[PDB]
């Protein structure tokens, strides 16, 4: 599908020195296209086979509005290292939650809400229907294409999607054994899961401004203990709530699917949905290094809930040998 | 004595010549790590750039009792340090400090959802675990927030344990006592042996024990497993909003563990009726784990070891941040490496 140039990019594109920031294995500069002088951010990749599919998938992902749209992808050597270069659609407006954050404030509203959540939706929407998780939706990967008002929000960083199976799950059963059943595995089971819950964790901070998570010191709450503490959750309508409630369910299988999401009343009708206005751009300004432990945590939570497949598996344990294992079946 | 910049993890990581091939790894959460080669030893290892480590009192003081601590943890199953470094020349420099590792590879988190783990294996691994926590109780640590994810394992079948930094923001507590969740009574070291509890489950049946939502929702399970309190305990609880809410509750006896766990080791069966225990005083420790008898293939006496304990060099002295910027940078050019 995708064709990677071999001719050195900057035949192409003036590659300025000037830096858009820093991700993973990239440090991305802006450039401009040479012909058109149109202005692009270019990032980087090294060029082995887990690269080459986050960009096949992003490539993939790139005719859908709110993505961020891939241009073109170079191969060239970067200081003698084979390195596959990536030319993006330019983001200017910034994390979705600083701009929410920035207000007159003209209030928040819970429609403004439920759009953006629409937004990200389609995003999602658009990737499990041909079958690919991106796996990380968080903060830091939804940006605005501009400080203008007429900014549409987009979802990057796919250094962790992936492919997975299109599996209609199991409805699971109302009444069940005391005793706990043997385990299945399916790994493939946390990949779509991983956006829904995502979906759910983004939605509830949108509605309030601080996450569903708990706190380290115990039971001026800033802490949802996945309840919706008032007055912020006072005037949110309680359809919203059991919104939040089916894509936060602890387990992957139960847990709301993307069109389940997208049917939902207050996305898909997401024009008469309550005007309400809402404590979140409010409380955003609040502490700042408290959204910070927000971003940190979110990130910590997405390992878990999802699978690393670049992973060691264990020996069977009588393949096994390491130090403590040989004295003590030396003793034994 | 020299580094070279590079562009990892939206960060900037000055390290030594001698660590090559910075590959990154890990979610990137709580500092964030990179595999690596090390010319110098010709290991492979990790090394991790603490984040915001001097950013407020809390984070400051934070990041000293963190490198205090494994300056001080020599253990096979406890994660130990093979070198710390900082591009800073001098005090005023300081910002950044960076932890080098040994590469493992794996965590239980992970494995647990790709491997049908077997007796033989849940055996050795928890064995290890409980290793290791023997040492940590001894030095008089409490480590407070022990999960799979919390496991670095290898394929080699090695284990150790990591991350201390508690002992914030949590996203669940599947694996924390209800003694600290809801704070009733207070707390032993034994605390940690109802993780080791929750872990051992999951091990073997591949499914989490008490996967919660809120603290009511997570102790409803724990309850619903374990049986809900007698009055003999009830005594030994501190709140009144939480004696009430116990006695308003469907008073029920613990359901026998050998008829949950369905086709377990019953030695295993019988360790956990003895770890997951609501009453703190009277729940199974660490040492007296080990000598039980599941652990027959692997318990050696003479060869699970202690630490001598350390200090509170300050600690709770309390400090602005300029202040501990600078008993941290002290510790870091304090140390030196482990047997080479």
């Amino acid at each position: 599908g995708l064709q990677i140039k071999k001719n050195a990019i900057i035949d192409d594109y003036k590659v300025t020195s000037q830096v858009l920031g820093l991700g993973i294995n990239g440090k991305v500069l802006q450039i401009f296209n040479k012909r058109t002088q149109e202005k692009f951010a270019l990032k980087m990749l090294q060029d082995c086979p887990k690269a080459r599919r986050e960009v096949e998938l992003h490539w993939r992902a790139s005719q859908c509005p709110h993505i961020v749209r891939i241009v073109d992808v170079y191969e060239n050597l970067y200081a003698g290292r084979k390195c596959l270069l990536i030319v993006m659609e330019c983001l200017d407006g910034g994390e979705l939650f600083s701009r929410i954050q920035d207000r007159g404030d003209q209030a928040f509203t819970e429609r403004e809400a439920s759009e953006i959540m629409k937004s990200i939706g389609e995003a999602i929407q658009y990737l499990h229907s041909i079958n690919i998780a991106h796996r990380d939706v968080k903060p830091e990967n939804l940006l605005y294409t501009s400080k203008r008002p007429n900014a549409i929000l987009k979802l990057t960083d796919f250094g962790f999607a992936k492919e997975t199976t299109s599996h209609n799950s199991l409805t699971t059963p109302c009444y069940t054994p005391y005793y706990v059943a043997p385990e299945v595995l399916g790994p493939e089971k946390y990949d779509k899961s991983c956006d829904m819950w995502s979906l759910g964790v983004i939605m509830y901070i949108l509605l309030c401004g601080y996450p569903p998570f708990y706190s380290n010191h115990g039971l001026r709450i800033r802490m949802g203990q996945y309840e919706f503490p008032n007055p912020e959750w006072s005037e949110v309508s309680e359809e919203v709530k059991m919104l939040i409630r089916n894509l936060l369910k602890t387990e992957p299988t139960q847990r709301m699917t993307i069109t389940e999401f997208m049917n939902h009343p207050w996305i898909m009708q997401s024009t008469k949905v309550p005007q309400t206005p809402l404590h979140t751009s409010r409380v955003l300004k609040e502490d700042k290094e408290r959204w910070e432990d927000v971003k940190e945590e979110m990130t910590s939570a997405l390992a878990t809930m999802r699978v690393d497949y670049e992973q060691i598996k264990i020996k069977k344990i009588e393949d096994a040998s390491n130090p403590l294992l040989l004295k003590r079946r030396k003793k034994a | 004595p020299t580094f070279y910049r590079q562009e990892l993890n939206k960060t900037i990581w000055e390290v030594p010549e001698r660590y090559q091939n910075l590959s990154p790894v890990g979610s990137g959460a709580y500092g964030s790590v990179c595999a690596a080669f090390d010319t110098k030893t010709g290991h492979r290892v990790a090394v991790k750039k603490l984040s915001r480590p001097f950013q407020s009192i809390i984070h400051a003081k934070r990041t000293y009792r963190e490198l205090r601590l494994l300056k001080h943890m020599k253990h096979e199953n406890v994660i130990g340090l093979l070198d710390v470094f900082t591009p800073a020349r001098s005090l005023e420099e300081f910002n950044d400090v960076y932890l080098v590792t040994h590469l493992m590879g794996a965590d239980l988190n992970n494995i647990v959802k790709c491997q049908k783990l077997t007796d033989d294996h849940v055996q050795f691994l928890i064995y290890q675990i409980l290793r290791g926590l023997k040492y940590i109780h001894s030095a008089d640590i409490i480590h407070r927030d022990l999960k799979p994810s919390n496991l670095a394992v290898n394929e080699d079948c090695e284990l150790k344990i990591l991350d201390f930094g508690l002992a914030g923001y949590v996203a669940t507590r599947w694996y924390r006592a209800p003694e600290i969740m809801l704070n009733w009574m207070h707390y032993n070291q034994t605390v940690d042996i109802w993780s080791v509890g929750c872990i051992m489950a999951e091990l073997l049946t591949g499914r989490t024990l008490f996967p919660g939502t809120d603290h009511i929702d997570q102790l409803k399970l724990i309850l619903r497993l374990v049986g809900t309190p007698g009055a003999e305990l009830l005594k030994k609880i501190s709140s009144e909003s939480a004696r009430n809410y116990i006695q308003s509750l469907a008073q029920m006896p613990k359901m026998n563990f050998a008829n949950v766990f369905i086709g377990a080791n019953p030695l295993a069966v019988d360790l956990l009726e003895k770890m997951l225990v609501l009453d703190s005083d009277k729940r199974i420790t660490a040492a007296q784990a080990l000598a039980h008898a599941y652990f027959a293939q692997y318990h050696d006496p003479d060869d699970e070891p202690v630490a001598d304990p350390y200090d509170q060099s300050f600690e709770s002295r309390d400090l602005l941040i300029d202040e501990w910027k600078s008993l941290t940078y002290d510790e870091v050019i304090s140390f030196v490496p482990p047997p080479l």
